[PDB]
RNA sequence: CGUGGAAGUCUGUUAGAGUUGGUGUCCUACAAUACCCUCUCGUGAUCUAUGUGUAGGGGUGAAAGGCCCAUCGAGUCCGGCA
RNA sequence: GUCGGGUGAGAACCCCGACGGCCUAAUGGAUAAGGGUUCCUCAGCACUGCUGAUCAGCUGAGGGUUAGCCGGUCCUAAGUCUCACCGCAACUCGACUGAGACGAAAUGGGAAACAGGUUAAUAUUCCUGUGCCAUCAUGCAGUGAAAGUUGACGCCCUGGGGUCGAUCACGCCGGGCAUCGCCCGGUCGAACCGUCCAACUCCGUGGAAGCCGUAAUGGCAGGAAGCGGACGAACGGCGGCAUAGGGAAACGUGAUUCAACCUGGGGCCCAUGAAAAGACGAGCAUGAUGUCCGUACCGAGAACCGACACAGGUGUCCAUGGCGGCGAAAGCCAAGGCCUGUCGGGAGCAACCAACGUUAGGGAAUUCGGCAAGUUAGUCCCGUACCUUCGGAAGAAGGGAUGCCUGCUCCGGAACGGAGCAGGUCGCAGUGACUCGGAAGCUCGGACUGUCUAGUAACAACAUAGGUGACCGCAAAUCCGCAAGGACUCGUACGGUCACUGAAUCCUGCCCAGUGCAGGUAUCUGAACACCUCGUACAAGAGGACGAAGGACCUGUCAACGGCGGGGGUCUUAAGGUAGCGUAGUACCUUGCCGCAUCAGUAGCGGCUUGCAUGAAUGGAUUAACCAGAGCUUCACUGUCCCAACGUUGGGCCCGGUGAACUGUACAUUCCAGUGCGGAGUCUGGAGACACCCAGGGGGAAGCGAAGACCCUAUGGAGCUUUACUGCAGGCUGUCGCUGAGGACUCUCACUCCGGGAGGAGGACACCGAUAGCCGGGCA
RNA sequence: CGAGUGGCUUGCUACCUCGAUGUCGGUUCCCUCCAUCCUGCCCGUGCAGAAGCGGGCAAGGGUGAGGUUGUUCGCCUAUUA
RNA sequence: ACGACCGUAUAGUACGAGAGGAACUACGGUUGGUGGCCACUGGUGUACCGGUUGUUCGAGAGAGCACGUGCCGGGUAGCCA
């Protein structure tokens, strides 16, 4: 997904952008319903195209490893 | 010589100032007397230009539209409670005494009623550990054990926008855009690349610092550059 | 671009204008201060001892 | 295979910005920094008008001691001063 | 520009016609700033105008700018000022906090105007016609009235609606051309009032288990399609406006592509894309009121800035005129403008110079160097290496095609859109002009885009992402201020400050002795105040006790400054150079030795390499991609060269007119020798020498230009450095004052901070005032 | 070992110029010197011849093209009387 | 205002065991320099004639512009090597 960067920047810079944007444009499960319709609106802002649920998550992930630890306690 | 860059900073000129007029809200906790009967519904999720993380727009029972520091997993429609008898749910604000041990908390107050000072940046959190009648020990994002007053309010959950630091800027242009939204002069010219008149490390036929980089705490502004009061330097050892 | 003749072409800004107080073309219309009499800066008229030789 | 149309992406005298070589022309100049051809950038850290801010051992500086009205390793004016 | 002609005492350049040209994002049209009367008329030529002038931006005299609805005015933006408060020795000074005001004329927001006519000069301002807005008054309606909506918004891609324009078809009116029958122009008509509504959203019906839909994404039993309905757009259509206006006349109709304008869908952000006044919400009649300021003209190769009628500089809108073609490209031509990038006449017009064309054979032999020039070129088809970060390299390279004419096929609703087929046919040449890459390889550097010495440096330098270390929990770290206070900060460690290194990949050895920083410290050293001894009827003063930071001492630390040798089979001073790389942009010797390539190679590349004096974030190595960066090789090409020629345009030369400057002790027709402060037109000896003028290229006048920038000298200057001398800020630390109650401790009442408040935290500390010790090129 | 000539190298001196006599190399154009490289005429020879070596007179003419290097210098190639 | 070289005859001769190998003289040419000239070859030749691309004058005919010839082909005189 980093073909827009061409022959520039190097491995790590365009490999880590590819991994992070692949797990961002991916189909994510919604906290309201259960549908895989959550897309990114901006930095940290997420929304489901089904029930119009606009929520807060990580910058590139809708759920961070630390955000899942809050549910435990 | 001429005053160094760090000295021009304090004068507070345009180049060094934050674009305050383009900022949204001073994210503080609400002022409740005693009673807890203050709750509200989340209307929108907005982007905060000051911290590059999301901020939740909440409308309270008494009709007050205020922007609050959004934790992770808070959406439109969700009900948030602020007060002493508040529910132990993510996104609720209640004093450290009422919050159970081992629960990740954010937007912690230093002195009770200040509105929140600690654990405010993207994805970070403070960990509440020990309880007492006098003190509440909170472990701040740096790993420091901060002894605080149990009457200091805090919001449950980790701050939203986690993992921001994980993706590289890739290009100078992306940095440019981030920096235009902060109170920072960017790009950074190395002192070692300057003239002697401009910086203590300036001058020479080649680029290297003058004296050693580790400077004393007692050093005056204009000389305090490089490694400020370093306990040690390097990686090894 | 040269600092001389080619940089003189951009000069179409009005700064110094006829003053309400003294009549000199020294009222800076952007600063709202007169460079000659001090109108806009002081109630007292701008005067200095260096405008003449020391013993005069 | 198609669709899609990303990009400090490419060609480009589009507008616009810049200024590599000719060490050409000029060098009592058209001009106290000009002319011509050539050359570089041209969706971005882009270019630009106007308004506005920072002032002299001070600013401003992607740093050349660059720039702060033809004035800068400390502007200009007058005074100290014959 | 030329031929006629006009006016005039006078005409190359003032005016008329004709002919011939120039300008096409401008040399046209409208404007911002800035100018300030430069605008129009009349009269003039002393001034100004690169010549002349009857002309004029010149001289003189008159005249000229008309607004409810175009701007200002009103609103708020970054931000500015005023007052109060506080600071300051003080103020015309100074940060905060309050309140008030100011801050947008092209180009932020915003109540309302269109069409025509008229002047020498104004014009949405005057006049005619028509329309619109706001306020107020009266009358009718209405009791709703403030919630909400609007004002009001980023970048990229894109659909739909749609006007002007442009073009096509056909008709009408007028013109042009005259083998044809083609070619040009026109065919009009506003604001406003009324009306229509696509998209979006939503409601009812319906009942899809796979269908609906798009350029694309997409949609759905949480209810798809289909059907009906609510809400709802254009500066658009339609009707009025209009037996208004305009036109000599006709006074059209359809279409395509469609700027403006309207309305949707999608994507991006470690970037999140104004505010306020105002409007809507919230009817209608009639009447009244609508003041104040701007309004001329230029807006530039003559009205602005640059001393100038300066080849410079200077913002906005017209980006849809025709052919052309991908095109807002070239080239050509309209509309419109101009012959004022304003001196002319003459000589086949010499030398020489500037721009330039063409040169046989050779083909880089030229030169530091292919500098300069040239070669290549558009489009389609075929085809395409090493290497690589798999993106790229790549238009690699290389090869073929390319016009016109006749008749057609395919894609699409169609284009005056595109892709092809068959036959015919012309030239040396079909991207026929124009437009339009020369190609390949090796090496060095910096990863890349980007930045820079305004005016000799664009680079390898700066920046950059990336790597790393340092400081700080916020009453912080860092920084500004004398103070009151302030930046960072509408910020909080995934932060932001201070530094180093400089993409990726493989890596980053050893050394803490010196220096720096930091931690610790029995003991030693360590100021002042207070305390004790001596001294003095007191005081000066001498000594003692106690002892803070700091120092000694110990430890930690090199991605901290830096270091990584000599000798022998350890010594200095801690270690003794590991991976790598290596005759390097570092190698003195040096053109190192071997090889490659050439006839010949101080070059270049590979290998070796004892490295005068490589080497690991003073980062080492390596590297795809990128480059107006340095060096080298090959193909191609050529006037760079052999070696020069002819030609073209502007000068040069002669004539009319206009008309400077540099320079000048005097004398001066010199030449060869000599002499002289040793580098003489002038002295000495000889030689030569009739005067004046024209053109030339520059040998001499140690030519002209600049009181040498090199060098030295001066008890000269300045910038910069530091373990130079002396001091000054600043930080740390003790002590005294604020400062209180009961060598360690409790408290609360000053004082500080948090809290709107109640009240909470801290607390005689901190802050502040004073003094003392330490550090202290930050500064003098 | 001894005696000299020159004024191309280098060194020495500090006379001339610091109110400036434009620095190397190259190029282009002109004149000159002889201590002659070739060419003309000669003498000797370890001169058969051929080709040379050495010397004398002699400055009329000639003394060229190229590869590395900024180079002067020099190294190298093929031509040349 | 001429300098120099190569070649042929001399001659496979003189000389020399052989290998090798001349000269006087007479001739032909080349090179460098020099002065002049254009019949010949060559260059130029924005005189001229032709072809042809774009655009404008309606087509045709005939023309303008495309840098001082749009480009391409040929090229007289003169001037030249
Ligand atoms: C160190 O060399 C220089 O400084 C050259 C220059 O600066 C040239 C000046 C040229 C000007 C500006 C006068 O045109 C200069 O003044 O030279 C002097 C100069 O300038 C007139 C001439 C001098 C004076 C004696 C003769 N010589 C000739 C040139 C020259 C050359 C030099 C030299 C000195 C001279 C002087 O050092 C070695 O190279
Ligand atoms: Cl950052
Ligand atoms: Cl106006
Ligand atoms: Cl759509
Ligand atoms: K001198
Ligand atoms: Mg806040
Ligand atoms: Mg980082
Ligand atoms: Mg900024
Ligand atoms: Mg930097
Ligand atoms: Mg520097
Ligand atoms: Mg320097
Ligand atoms: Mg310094
Ligand atoms: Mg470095
Ligand atoms: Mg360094
Ligand atoms: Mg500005
Ligand atoms: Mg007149
Ligand atoms: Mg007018
Ligand atoms: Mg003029
Ligand atoms: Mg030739
Ligand atoms: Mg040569
Ligand atoms: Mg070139
Ligand atoms: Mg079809
Ligand atoms: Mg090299
Ligand atoms: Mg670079
Ligand atoms: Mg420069
Ligand atoms: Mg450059
Ligand atoms: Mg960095
Ligand atoms: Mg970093
Ligand atoms: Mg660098
Ligand atoms: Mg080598
Ligand atoms: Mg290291
Ligand atoms: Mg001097
Ligand atoms: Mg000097
Ligand atoms: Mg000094
Ligand atoms: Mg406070
Ligand atoms: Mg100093
Ligand atoms: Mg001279
Ligand atoms: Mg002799
Ligand atoms: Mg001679
Ligand atoms: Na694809
Ligand atoms: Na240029
Ligand atoms: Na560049
Ligand atoms: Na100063
Ligand atoms: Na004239
Ligand atoms: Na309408
Ligand atoms: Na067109
Ligand atoms: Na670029
Ligand atoms: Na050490
Ligand atoms: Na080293
Ligand atoms: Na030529
Ligand atoms: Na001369
Ligand atoms: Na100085
Ligand atoms: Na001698
Ligand atoms: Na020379
Ligand atoms: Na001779
Ligand atoms: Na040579
Ligand atoms: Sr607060
Ligand atoms: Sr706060
Ligand atoms: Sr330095
Ligand atoms: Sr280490
Ligand atoms: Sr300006
Ligand atoms: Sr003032
Ligand atoms: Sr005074
Ligand atoms: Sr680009
Ligand atoms: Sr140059
Ligand atoms: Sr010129
Ligand atoms: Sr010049
Ligand atoms: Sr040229
Ligand atoms: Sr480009
Ligand atoms: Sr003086
Ligand atoms: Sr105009
Ligand atoms: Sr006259
Ligand atoms: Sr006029
Ligand atoms: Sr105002
Ligand atoms: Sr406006
Ligand atoms: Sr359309
Ligand atoms: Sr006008
Ligand atoms: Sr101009
Ligand atoms: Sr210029
Ligand atoms: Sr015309
Ligand atoms: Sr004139
Ligand atoms: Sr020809
Ligand atoms: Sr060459
Ligand atoms: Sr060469
Ligand atoms: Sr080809
Ligand atoms: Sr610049
Ligand atoms: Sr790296
Ligand atoms: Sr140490
Ligand atoms: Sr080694
Ligand atoms: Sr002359
Ligand atoms: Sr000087
Ligand atoms: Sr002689
Ligand atoms: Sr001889
Ligand atoms: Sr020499
Ligand atoms: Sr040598
Ligand atoms: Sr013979
Ligand atoms: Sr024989
Ligand atoms: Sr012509
Ligand atoms: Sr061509």
């Amino acid at each position: 997904s980093s073909g827009r960067f061409g022959a520039r920047y190097g491995r790590v810079s365009r490999r880590r952008v590819a991994e992070i944007e692949s797990e961002m444009n991916e189909d994510h499960a919604c906290p309201n319903c259960g549908e895989d319709r959550v897309d990114r609106q901006g930095t940290g802002i997420w929304q489901c195209s089904y029930c119009d649920y606009k929520f807060t998550g990580g910058s590139y992930k809708p759920e961070t490893p630390g955000g899942k630890t809050v549910r435990r306690s | 010589g001429r005053r160094i860059q760090g000295q021009r900073r304090g004068r507070g000129t345009s180049t060094f100032r934050a674009p305050s007029h383009r900022y949204k809200a001073d994210l503080e906790h609400r002022k409740v007397e005693d009673g807890d009967v203050i709750a509200g519904t989340v209307v929108d999720i907005e982007h905060d230009p000051a911290r590059s993380a999301p901020v939740a727009a909440v409308e309270f029972e008494d009709g007050d539209r205020r922007l609050i520091l959004a934790p992770e997993g808070v959406g439109v429609g969700d009900e948030l409670q602020v007060g002493v008898s508040a529910e132990i749910a993510p996104g609720n604000t209640l004093p450290l005494a009422e919050i159970p041990e081992g629960v990740p908390v954010c937007n912690v107050e230093s002195s009770p009623g200040d509105g929140g000072k600690f654990a405010r940046a993207s994805g970070v959190n403070a960990q509440l550990l020990t309880h007492d009648r006098n003190v509440a020990v909170v472990k701040l994002p740096s790993g420091e054990m901060k002894r605080l007053d149990p009457q200091c309010r805090a919001t449950i959950g980790v701050v939203a926008g986690g993992g921001r630091t994980d993706k590289p800027f890739v290009k100078a242009g992306n940095k440019h855009h981030k920096m235009k939204a902060r109170g920072t002069k960017w790009p950074n010219v190395r002192g070692v690349a300057m003239n002697a008149v401009d910086h203590p490390f300036g001058g020479g036929g080649r680029q290297h610092p003058g004296k050693p980089k580790s400077i004393s705490r007692n050093a005056p502004p204009g000389r305090k550059v490089g490694d400020i009061a370093s306990k040690r330097t390097g990686r090894g050892g | 671009t040269g600092a001389g003749t080619p940089s003189q072409g951009k000069k179409n800004t009005t700064t110094h204008t006829k003053c309400r107080r003294c009549g000199e073309k020294s009222y800076h219309t952007k600063k709202k201060v007169c460079s000659s009499c001090g109108f806009g800066k002081s109630a007292k008229r701008r005067d200095y001892e260096w405008q003449s030789k020391a013993g005069e």
